Protein backbone atom coordinates (compact mmCIF):
# COMPACT_ATOMS: atom_id res chain seq x y z
CA UNK A 1 0.00 0.00 0.00
CA UNK A 2 1.80 3.08 1.32
CA UNK A 3 1.73 6.42 -0.44
CA UNK A 4 3.91 9.28 -1.61
CA UNK A 5 5.01 11.51 1.25
CA UNK A 6 4.09 14.40 -1.07
CA UNK A 7 0.51 13.46 -2.07
CA UNK A 8 -0.18 10.43 0.05
CA UNK A 9 -1.65 8.33 -2.74
CA UNK A 10 0.17 5.17 -3.77
CA UNK A 11 2.38 3.26 -6.21
CA UNK A 12 -0.68 2.82 -8.40
CA UNK A 13 -2.61 5.99 -7.64
CA UNK A 14 -1.29 9.55 -7.63
CA UNK A 15 -3.18 11.93 -5.38
CA UNK A 16 -2.02 15.06 -7.16
CA UNK A 17 -2.01 13.57 -10.66
CA UNK A 18 -5.08 11.37 -10.46
CA UNK A 19 -3.12 8.65 -12.21
CA UNK A 20 -0.97 5.60 -11.36
CA UNK A 21 2.75 5.77 -10.58
CA UNK A 22 5.15 3.96 -8.23
CA UNK A 23 6.22 5.40 -4.88
CA UNK A 24 9.44 4.69 -3.05
CA UNK A 25 8.88 2.53 -0.02
CA UNK A 26 11.40 2.69 2.78
CA UNK A 27 12.90 -0.64 3.85
CA UNK A 28 13.14 0.54 7.44
CA UNK A 29 9.91 2.26 8.49
CA UNK A 30 7.79 1.91 5.34
CA UNK A 31 7.02 5.44 4.15
CA UNK A 32 6.73 6.00 0.39
CA UNK A 33 7.25 8.83 -2.11
CA UNK A 34 6.44 9.53 -5.77
CA UNK A 35 9.80 9.50 -7.59
CA UNK A 36 8.60 12.41 -9.71
CA UNK A 37 7.63 14.11 -6.44
CA UNK A 38 11.04 13.50 -4.86
CA UNK A 39 12.69 14.96 -7.97
CA UNK A 40 14.24 11.53 -8.45
CA UNK A 41 15.64 10.23 -11.73
CA UNK A 42 15.23 7.02 -13.75
CA UNK A 43 18.33 5.32 -12.32
CA UNK A 44 17.28 6.29 -8.80
CA UNK A 45 13.66 5.36 -9.26
CA UNK A 46 14.61 2.10 -10.91
CA UNK A 47 17.32 1.45 -8.32
CA UNK A 48 15.18 2.22 -5.31
CA UNK A 49 12.37 0.25 -6.91
CA UNK A 50 14.24 -3.02 -6.77
CA UNK A 51 16.40 -2.48 -3.66
CA UNK A 52 16.13 -0.88 -0.18
CA UNK A 53 16.37 2.89 -0.79
CA UNK A 54 15.30 3.56 2.81
CA UNK A 55 13.57 6.90 3.33
CA UNK A 56 15.85 9.74 4.34
CA UNK A 57 14.66 9.50 7.93
CA UNK A 58 16.20 6.01 8.11
CA UNK A 59 19.13 6.92 5.86
CA UNK A 60 22.62 5.49 6.29
CA UNK A 61 26.06 5.29 4.76
CA UNK A 62 26.14 2.29 2.40
CA UNK A 63 29.79 2.70 3.28
CA UNK A 64 29.32 2.89 7.07
CA UNK A 65 25.64 2.16 7.50
CA UNK A 66 25.31 4.30 10.58
CA UNK A 67 24.08 7.61 9.19
CA UNK A 68 26.25 9.09 11.97
CA UNK A 69 27.96 12.03 10.27
CA UNK A 70 25.05 12.49 7.84
CA UNK A 71 26.32 16.06 7.71
CA UNK A 72 28.73 14.47 5.26
CA UNK A 73 26.53 11.70 4.00
CA UNK A 74 25.96 11.88 0.31
CA UNK A 75 22.61 11.01 -1.01
CA UNK A 76 23.15 9.68 -4.47
CA UNK A 77 19.98 10.91 -6.01
CA UNK A 78 20.46 8.12 -8.58
CA UNK A 79 19.65 5.18 -6.29
CA UNK A 80 19.75 6.86 -2.85
CA UNK A 81 22.93 5.11 -1.61
CA UNK A 82 24.38 7.42 1.08
CA UNK A 83 28.14 7.90 1.54
CA UNK A 84 29.82 10.35 3.86
CA UNK A 85 31.70 12.52 1.28
CA UNK A 86 34.76 11.30 3.11
CA UNK A 87 33.75 7.68 2.68
CA UNK A 88 33.58 7.53 -1.06
CA UNK A 89 36.29 6.17 -3.33
CA UNK A 90 36.94 9.57 -4.85
CA UNK A 91 35.73 11.58 -1.81
CA UNK A 92 34.19 15.02 -2.16
CA UNK A 93 33.94 18.02 0.16
CA UNK A 94 30.25 19.07 0.12
CA UNK A 95 29.02 19.63 -3.47
CA UNK A 96 26.73 16.53 -3.67
CA UNK A 97 24.14 18.06 -1.38
CA UNK A 98 21.64 17.11 -4.05
CA UNK A 99 22.80 15.48 -7.27
CA UNK A 100 25.73 13.03 -7.06
CA UNK A 101 25.65 9.50 -8.40
CA UNK A 102 27.64 7.36 -5.91
CA UNK A 103 30.05 4.68 -7.14
CA UNK A 104 27.33 2.16 -8.06
CA UNK A 105 25.71 4.41 -10.61
CA UNK A 106 28.96 5.82 -11.73
CA UNK A 107 30.74 2.71 -12.56
CA UNK A 108 27.47 1.93 -14.26
CA UNK A 109 27.87 5.31 -15.89
CA UNK A 110 31.36 4.75 -17.18
CA UNK A 111 30.00 1.48 -18.48
CA UNK A 112 26.84 3.03 -19.90
CA UNK A 113 28.73 5.62 -21.95
CA UNK A 114 30.61 4.74 -25.13
CA UNK B 1 22.46 28.09 -4.46
CA UNK B 2 19.05 29.10 -3.12
CA UNK B 3 17.14 27.44 -0.30
CA UNK B 4 13.84 27.33 -2.18
CA UNK B 5 13.83 23.57 -2.68
CA UNK B 6 11.49 22.37 -5.41
CA UNK B 7 10.47 19.50 -3.14
CA UNK B 8 12.56 18.27 -0.20
CA UNK B 9 14.85 15.40 -1.21
CA UNK B 10 16.70 13.28 1.33
CA UNK B 11 19.41 14.76 3.60
CA UNK B 12 17.12 14.64 6.67
CA UNK B 13 17.05 18.03 8.40
CA UNK B 14 16.12 17.21 12.00
CA UNK B 15 13.23 14.73 11.79
ZN1 LIG C 1 3.34 12.54 -4.92
ZN1 LIG D 1 12.15 5.15 6.81
ZN1 LIG E 1 30.39 6.76 6.01
ZN1 LIG F 1 23.80 5.69 -6.98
Amino acid sequence: GSYCDFCLGGSNMNKKSGRPEELVSCADCGRSGHPTCLQFTLNMTEAVKTYKWQCIECKSCILCGTSENDDQLLFCDDCDRGYHMYCLNPPVAEPPEGSWSCHLCWELLKEKAS
Amino acid sequence: GLGKGGAKRHRKVLR
